[PDB]
Formats: C-alpha cells, sequence, structure tokens
RNA sequence: GUCUCGAGCCCUAGACAGCCGGGAGGUGAGCUUAGAAGCAGCUACCCUCUAAGAAAAGCGUAACAGCUUACCGGCCGAGGU
C-alpha cells in the first residue's frame, strides 16, 4: 500500500469531517 | 482455452463443419474458421471458440477467430462502411459504377479507363466527390474499398506532385 | 486590465532592465510593505483567496530577478 | 519464430495498453531583441489554484496560433512490466 495512497485517504477523512476509491475508502471511514 | 461469444438479439448464427454463418438484418456472412485444434461451435444463444492448446500459436488465432466472429455480429446488424473522396488538379476524373464495377474514366488524362470487381455484395454509393463502400462482410468491404485507392496507383512519377486518386477518408 | 507584474516591481524599485543571471545578480530591491501593496492591486489576476498567498504569487518574479528583499 | 527456467519492480486502494475528459493562473518568466510569448540564445527554473498540469519533453509558426508529452481524473478489468 503505498505511502502517497494512505496519506491521502486521511486528507480525505478530514475534509468530510468538517480517486473515486479513496473517496469510497474516506466514506467507509 | 474457451471464449464464449453471446451472440446478439438481432442476429442468428448457424454452423456446419469448418463453416459458420452469420445472419442479421442487415444480411448474411459465412466463413470458414479451420486451424489446427481449435473448435468453434454454436451452444444455443452463444458461440464458443475452445482448444486444449494454449501455446503463442494457438492463442494467437483464437484471438483472431474472436474478432472475426464479432466482426460478423457487427456486419449483420449496423453493417460495415468506409468513407472515400475523389481529389484531382488538372484533369476532372469521371468515376462511375458500371455495373458490378466501379469504373474510373480519364485518370490523370489517360484515354483508357481504370476499373476494378466490386467484391461479394458490397455496395458502392456514389455522390459526387464522395463515395461509400458498404456491407456486412468486412472483408469484402474493406478490400472493395482498398482496391479503389489502389486503382490510382502511379509507381512511375512523384506521388507527392501528382497527388490524383480516390482516397479513403473513414474507417469504421 | 492591470499592467503586468514584471512592471509594477520596476516603478518602486527604479530599475528598468533586469540581469544576464537571475539572483546570481542582485539588481533592484524591495521591502515587505512594498510587495502588500502590489498584493492588494491583482485580484482577478490572482487566484489566492487570502492575501497572503496573493504577495506569494507576487513573489516568484522578483528574486529570480535580482529583487532582494528586507 | 516458438518452448522451458530464474530474478527485480508494479497490481482489485485497479496495474500495462487503449479510449474520453482535464491539461489551469501570476506571466506573453528575465536577460537577448524590431520581435521571440514551453521550445533561435544566455541565466534561472521560482508560487497560487488543485485531483493533476514543466519558467515545458516533441513537432509546429517569421513571431503568434495550432497538435500532442509530461503530469491528474474517468471508462475498462487482470494480470503486467
Ligand atoms: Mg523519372
Amino acid at each position: 500500500i503505498p505511502e502517497w495512497k494512505q496519506e491521502e485517504v486521511d486528507a480525505i477523512v478530514e475534509m468530510i469531517e468538517s480517486r473515486n476509491t479513496l473517496l469510497e475508502r474516506a466514506l467507509d471511514d | 482455452p474457451r471464449v464464449e461469444l453471446e451472440i446478439p438479439e438481432d442476429v442468428d448464427a448457424e454452423q456446419d463443419h469448418l463453416d459458420i454463418t452469420v445472419e442479421g438484418d442487415n444480411g448474411s456472412v459465412t466463413r470458414r474458421l479451420w486451424y489446427p485444434d481449435i473448435d468453434v461451435s454454436v451452444d444455443g444463444d452463444t458461440v464458443v471458440i475452445e482448444s486444449d492448446e494454449d501455446n503463442a500459436k494457438t492463442m494467437s488465432t483464437i484471438g483472431t477467430f474472436q474478432s472475426h466472429i464479432e466482426n460478423m455480429f457487427h456486419g449483420v446488424t449496423e453493417g460495415w462502411e468506409y468513407g472515400m473522396e475523389v481529389f484531382y488538379s488538372h484533369f476532372p476524373m469521371q468515376v462511375n459504377v458500371e455495373g458490378d464495377e466501379v469504373v474510373i474514366e480519364n485518370f490523370l488524362g489517360e484515354k483508357a479507363p481504370r476499373r476494378t470487381t466490386i467484391h461479394g455484395d458490397t455496395d458502392v454509393e456514389i455522390d459526387g466527390e464522395e463515395l461509400t463502400v458498404s456491407g456486412p462482410d468486412i472483408e469484402a468491404v474493406g478490400q472493395t474499398a482498398a482496391d479503389i485507392e489502389q486503382l490510382t496507383r502511379i509507381n512511375d512519377k512523384d506521388v507527392r506532385v501528382f497527388q490524383d486518386g480516390v482516397y479513403i477518408t473513414r474507417k469504421p | 486590465g492591470v499592467p503586468p507584474t514584471a512592471e509594477l516591481i520596476k516603478d518602486e524599485a527604479g530599475f528598468e532592465t533586469g540581469s544576464g543571471e537571475p539572483q546570481e545578480d542582485f539588481v533592484a530591491d524591495l521591502s515587505v510593505d512594498q510587495v502588500k501593496q502590489i498584493a492588494e492591486q491583482k485580484h482577478p489576476d490572482l487566484l489566492s483567496y487570502d492575501l497572503t498567498n496573493a504577495a506569494k504569487e507576487v513573489v516568484g518574479t522578483c528574486t529570480s530577478l535580482g529583487v532582494t528583499i528586507e
């Protein structure tokens, strides 16, 4: 799992609280 | 290996021996698909291309057989169509469809007409400076169009200057 | 409507021609307050939302000319 | 050409290819120059917007314009290199 992908999923989950696969990933969280 | 092709609802595909006939609203096309150990059959609503051998040579043909069958599906329904444009500089070229062959007169100023026979049930429709080769069999259509372009082949002079001729403008 | 960035710098600098080698041959000079004024001018030209980033953009051509800041 | 065997890296958090869409601003960087605006030359090559997008890899123009490359997103879906 490339580090940039894990770090991206974080930034997405961050903006949700306050690639389509990475968005779906952030949603599941 | 085994590849299954689901035949379209518009189509009908019967098969005897090594030959496969594909019928549709746009017509029919029969082909011989013969290669060592590659069995092509019609299992109700799907065409099956299979073999026990999986070597590079076998796989090559299996892929060729697939694309060939898919093209017949498209041909008997949507059809195949090539678009052409007749170009000339000094000498007005007279392109016409006389009988079962397209004839080109006064090409590059020549006295003798150049002609080529149309392959199969391929239809060649001409509208002034535009031509449209069409039919269900992509093999016949593709060649007929090619033949037309090849008909004005010039080997003696510099093509860059002597550009007269009918050319393939649109390919399917 | 607003003139190019490279020109707005040459006014409050007093120098016209740049340099044969940017940063390696310091020509003109500026200050923070000077850059803060040029940042107020360009709004539709710049894509930045804050005035902070507006300054960053202006300070991109500066150093790559010989415009030292104090 | 084809058969066999090994090693490294990539891949369903979607790989390789293809197709579509995006390929943006400060600004046509500065110097050189009548002009040169990614791309005659010299130096530099910095920061905003952002999911990407070079002070531009390749053609192209007298210079522009024009076409793609990088890079990003989508469709596709299994191995790929
Ligand atoms: Mg000669």
